[PDB]
């Protein structure tokens, strides 16, 4: 019922999470930004080359234990 | 995403137009689409990450081995500083056709501005950096539009097998981009 995931930052920093596969990734994203003291709206999360949406769940994305999510700050120019 | 008339483009605007372009190319010229990569600007930055595993993950996502052409939007956003989110966009086209002489053409509407990042990305894609001509910007907010319209013009030229990829004659249209994003 549970899945362990790592969030990997652009500088290589890693944070580990354990969550239910039926739960929205919003909870992991909210917790990562909260813990990193960054605005949720300034961060994008990527998995398998695609931007993740907060409303998607791990089961929806076929995530398996040990999967990594890459967190990147948004860019402007 | 919403884009204003003089708003600086964010990665979300670039990525959305690249998504539309990829689907357009898949429908009109699937053989060129299969050999071309429109790299998400965030993934392009991952490719220059100081973290080797981040850069390698991004490389796998791009799968450059089976590609003849890579289009990379180049942001100058910081990898290590949360407040420096970028000032400028440029375009790197990697031509991998001669699998022994890979060339990375760097189109920058402010000539020279992003050359250091372009060189780092070209090296990480095993390619030699070549500055390539593009019409120079005459305002401080349209660099992202040059990147997107430059990409679209280059794709047309590649599909047509045109030899000259000089973009000094490029015509930009922010309005047409805003139309595409709003559709």
């Amino acid at each position: 019922a549970h899945i362990n995931l790592k969030v990997k930052g652009q500088d290589g920093n890693e944070v580990f999470f354990r969550i239910k596969r039926s739960t929205q990734l919003k909870k992991l994203m909210n917790a990562y930004c909260d813990r990193q003291s960054v605005d949720f709206n300034s961060i994008a999360f990527l998995f398998d080359g695609r931007r993740l949406r907060a409303e998607q769940t791990p089961d929806e994305l076929e995530m398996e234990d040990g999967d990594e999510i890459d967190a990147m700050l948004h860019q402007t120019g | 995403p919403v884009l204003g008339p003089t708003q600086w483009l964010g990665d979300e605007h670039i990525q959305r137009d690249y998504e539309l372009l990829a689907q357009e190319l898949q429908q009109n010229n699937p053989d060129l689409a299969a050999r071309t990569r429109f790299v998400d600007p965030l993934i392009a930055q991952m490719l220059r990450s100081p973290s080797k595993e981040v850069a390698e993950r991004a490389l796998g996502w791009v799968r450059p081995g089976t590609a003849d052409f890579l289009f990379l939007p180049v942001s100058d956003a910081s990898d290590t500083d949360r407040h420096q989110r970028g000032s400028h966009w440029s375009l790197l086209l990697v031509d991998r056709r001669d699998r022994g002489r890979r060339v990375a053409y760097h189109y920058d509407s402010t000539q020279g501005y992003n050359d250091g990042l372009a060189a780092e990305l070209a090296g990480r894609l095993d390619a030699n950096l070549q500055q390539a001509p593009i019409r120079q910007q005459q305002n401080s907010y349209d660099c992202g539009v040059f990147v997107l319209d430059g990409t679209r013009e280059l794709v047309r030229r590649l599909a047509a097998r045109r030899p000259d990829l000089n973009l000094n004659n490029l015509v930009i249209s922010r309005q047409e981009l805003r139309d595409r994003l709003g559709a």
